[PDB]
């Protein structure tokens, strides 16, 4: 419950085989797919037969077989021969201000082949924001030699930053993310109210 | 047993007052007192009442007959003519792979556009040395992410199995008693993972 | 074999430590706090442990480098280039115990997540053995006191012996050091710099005669 | 260019983020009897220059290292902007830059 | 190579390597064992190796290079999704990781 | 400039600088201060300063720069190559380093 929902459009024209997403994209969960109306339909509308697909962590039997959503283990059904993938960048379209997260501190780090790297900046357990870095694809690419830096820095450390991400990009990279995810742009080690944060 | 370092590596123009040209490092006295052609060579060449600077002694030229006198570190370089070996040597051995486990890093070395260099050391033997360059070399662009490895084993205790490939041969290090050649792989030790 | 001479660098005088010896800090005998760094820090000192180490070379280069430091005080007018180090020689008994293998075995009863690559890769590095408890004036043989004068140049090695020192048959404890899992939260090996020494090391010698800076060993383990 | 040069200071802030079209970072060097001394480095908007990364990355060690540092600004044309770091330097770790 | 990607949950990055691509001299790969936090060292989940391709004409460190370098440092627990296809690390053969991701906690690590 | 190259033993590196070098904008200096491990205070060579060039252009630390980075946090005994040619400093000049290698013993390093 309060799970950020894939859009529609994430999903991808043909799913993919031994459990091999491709990359830049990720399996669709049994929580997602099931808190997505619009994915339901379309899966429903699109799939003919007595036919099984696998979801990240359970099955799909669509077709003849209604539009079941069973509930699996994470990868353990990556046998069948198709697996539900969606893509992982979303163009928000926002305006490219600024947006902050003061006193956040990097955890849970997320990478891929050709993707981003990412991390959920916390705050007293909860989560608060999650933010990505990649050199591959992305509006701020540049910053990835820079900010990769200090966000290996502040991980290891454990020090409480204060995050800046635009909004112009969403990433679904998180699984059942309670929290959104957006790309990165800044990080500081800050002092309370300093001009520098 | 120092390795000796070949006549063939021998820089035809040695370096002016003790500046052997990147790539090249000073000869020093045991490695010429060890080379039977390099000094015969050395003979024949050097016309007399000439005298050359080597990292430690100085070679008096064949009017006083060639003789290796020793000497302190930058002693001999007062002189204009300083003796060097380029010290990347093709083995023109097979290209294949060869490790060497258990090994910790020590004596890092660098020179300027040339390599960055290690001496890997099991229970106090010198068991092997290895470099890497960005510079030239076969794994030329392997250097940026060895750099990276051999920094942190470097850093800290961490064993590890060294893999090396004995295709080319370095001598960077004077005066050496284990051999150098050019870094291909690290893994950090790992018993289970039966890798040391 | 248990090494039986161990090594302790301090910055206390043999009229005291040939008395009394040394004798740990609190009751907190967990082996993670302590390789750790938590239980020698600042308002965390609490380790039922006395950090000494089975190699003197180990203890030469440190004193050898705090004595450095004296004189690069000294030269940005911050002192007078003098410093005075000891190096404790120590008899070992089965109070001793080893710190790699105290990691080691505390990572097999926990597991892999409990531990710290670092923190075990530094036990043995330093070469540490802890004193459990305390460290009495029977195990403390000879001593070597080094005088170095920074402005003329010179070094003043000498050495002095326990009357007190009892002459035992005795090795470290051929065995791990146990302690139940750490609820503490541990960030990362508190270590300072250069040379690289433990914090539990560096920390307990420094005495009666400016804090330390202990950083985290892996922050700068790796590159950026 | 009035530049200057503070030493034995320790850095207590660092801030990498975007300025318009370039990344900037700015440190914050303090000693407790005196005020921030504040500095940025910026992308000219120019490429080659590992200048920025090299700077960053050596700006980082000072931080990590939580050594004492002698950076040299070049005062900002206009107040309560700060300067540009022009160089950076390390002090002995554990001691003072003489 | 293996029939289908697996994902391995509760794992703990070990050893780390790097060497050449077997076959190409433009890449290489990063390699590492992993191991199932509670596995026996006769179970096969104790030390799982992997290995990720790195392209040599592109300088930097990769995303997933500078996680595998975090993670490793602070012994983090990752759900990692290694295969279908293999690689050769230490004259054995060893699963190529696609995407790994650091555990929060059993719901996400089984 | 000084007229020959000295070699230096038993130095550690005592405090490393980042300076843009004087000349092209291709380059920056990298300089420190090294000093002979116990040399007296007024010693010449208890304060030798140095620099080297660093190429902007190619992207990475150099060999030399990953070394001065080791050294220069242990504190590791070298045998420096100093010289001929000089530098800029703190207004005063520096000699080249040249080639650095860490000391075995006393054997290398008297
Ligand atoms: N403490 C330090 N002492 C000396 N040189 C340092 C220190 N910290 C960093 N350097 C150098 O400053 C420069 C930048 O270092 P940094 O770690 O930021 O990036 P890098 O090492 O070049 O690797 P990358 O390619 O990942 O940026 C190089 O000269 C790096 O070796």
């Amino acid at each position: 419950p309060g799970i950020v929902i894939p859009p529609q459009e994430q999903i991808t024209q043909h799913g993919s085989p031994y459990g091999r997403c491709a990359n830049k994209t990720r399996a669709l969960t049994v929580a997602e797919l099931r808190g997505s109306g619009d994915l339901q339909e379309y899966l429903r509308h699109v799939t003919r037969g007595w036919s099984i697909f696998a979801l990240y962590d359970g099955t799909y039997l669509g077709g003849e077989y209604g539009g079941v959503i069973k509930d699996g283990t994470p990868g353990g059904a990556f046998d069948l021969k198709t697996t539900f993938c969606i893509m992982t960048t979303r163009n928000t379209g926002q305006p490219a201000t600024d947006h902050y997260y003061s006193n956040v501190t990097a955890t849970r780090l997320l990478s891929s082949t050709n993707s981003r790297l990412c991390a959920v900046f916390v705050r007293s357990g909860q989560p608060v924001i999650g933010a990505c870095t990649s050199p591959y694809d992305g509006k701020y690419w540049s910053m990835y030699s820079r900010l990769r830096k200090m966000l290996y820095l502040i991980y290891v450390a454990g020090i409480s930053v204060r995050v800046h991400v635009s909004k112009e990009e969403q990433y679904y990279d998180y699984e059942d993310a309670t929290f959104e995810t957006y790309a990165l742009t800044g990080i500081s080690i800050c002092n309370p109210g300093s001009s520098l944060c | 047993g120092i390795v000796i370092p070949p006549k063939a590596l021998f820089t035809q123009q040695g370096g002016a007052y003790g500046r052997c040209p990147n790539g090249t490092r000073a000869l020093t006295v045991a490695e010429l007192r060890g080379n039977a052609e390099l000094q015969t060579y050395l003979r024949q060449i050097t016309p007399g009442w000439s005298i050359y600077g080597l990292y430690d002694g100085t070679y008096l030229g064949q009017a006083y007959g060639g003789i290796i006198k020793d000497a302190p570190p930058g002693a001999g370089f007062i002189y204009r003519e300083t003796f060097c070996i380029t010290t990347i040597y093709k083995t023109g051995q097979p290209a294949a792979d060869h490790y060497y486990s258990k090994v910790t890093a020590t004596r890092l070395l660098a020179s300027t556009n040339s390599r960055l260099c290690a001496v890997f050391v099991r229970d106090g033997q010198s068991v092997i040395g290895a470099c890497a360059s960005p510079y030239e070399g076969r794994y030329r662009d392997m250097y940026d992410a060895l750099r990276r490895l051999l920094y942190m084993i470097y850093m800290s205790g961490l064993a590890v199995r060294v893999h090396v490939s004995k295709e080319e041969q370095y001598y960077d290090y004077e005066d050496a008693t284990f051999q150098t050649y050019a870094l291909t792989g690290i893994s950090l030790c790992n018993p289970a993972a039966s890798i040391c | 074999d248990p090494p039986a001479t161990v090594y302790r660098y301090d910055s206390r005088p043999p009229e005291d430590v040939f008395q009394n010896g040394f004798t740990a800090w609190g009751n907190n005998d967990n082996v993670l706090e302590h390789l750790t760094g938590r239980s020698c820090q600042v308002g965390s000192s609490n380790s039922a442990f006395v950090s000494t180490s089975s190699s003197r070379r180990y203890t030469e280069v440190y004193l050898e480098h705090r004595m450095q430091e004296a004189v690069e005080a000294e030269r940005a007018g911050r002192g007078t280039g003098h410093f005075i180090g000891y190096i404790y020689e120590v008899r070992a008994d089965n109070n001793f115990y080893g710190a790699a293998s105290s990691y080691f075995e505390y990572v097999d009863t926990y597991g892999d997540n409990a531990g710290r690559i670092l923190a075990g890769a530094l036990a043995t590095y330093q070469s540490e053995y802890l004193a459990h408890r305390r460290i009495p004036p029977e195990n403390i043989r000879r001593v070597t006191r080094v005088y170095h004068n920074g402005i003329t140049g010179e070094t003043t090695t000498t050495e002095y012996s326990n009357a007190r020192y009892v002459s035992q048959q005795t090795r470290a404890n051929p065995n791990p050091y146990t302690s139940r899992r750490s609820v503490a939260s541990i960030v990362g090996t508190l270590v300072r710099m250069a040379p690289v020494v433990g914090a539990c090391m560096a920390r307990q010698a420094e005495s009666s005669e400016e804090a330390m800076v202990l950083v985290y060993y892996e922050s700068i383990a790796y590159s950026f | 260019l009035p530049t200057h040069l503070y030493k034995n200071f320790t850095v207590q802030e660092l801030a990498l983020k975007l300025k318009g079209k370039n990344q900037e970072f700015c440190l914050t060097a303090f000693m407790s009897g005196r005020s921030l001394v504040r500095a940025c480095l910026s992308d000219a908007g120019h490429e080659h220059d590992t200048w920025f990364d090299t700077m960053l990355g050596f700006a980082i060690s000072a931080y990590a290292l939580k050594s004492r540092i002698a950076l040299t600004v070049e005062d900002s044309p206009y107040p309560g902007t700060p300067g540009d770091l022009l160089e950076l330097q390390i002090c002995p770790l554990n001691g003072y830059c003489e | 190579d293996v029939p289908y990607v697996l994902v391995k949950t509760n794992m703990v990055v070990t050893s780390v390597a790097m060497k050449p691509y077997e076959v190409t001299p433009t890449r290489m790969l990063v390699c590492g064992i992993a191991a199932k936090l509670g596995a026996a060292a006769s179970s096969p989940d104790a030390h799982v190796p992997f290995c990720f391709g790195k392209d040599l004409k592109r300088p930097g460190s990769s995303p997933m290079e500078v996680m595998l370098r975090a993670v490793f440092m602070q012994q983090r627990p990752l759900r990692m999704f290694l295969g279908p296809k293999q690689l050769t690390f230490e004259g054995k053969p060893a699963l190529e990781l696609i995407r790994m991701v650091e555990c929060s906690g059993k719901q996400d690590c089984p």
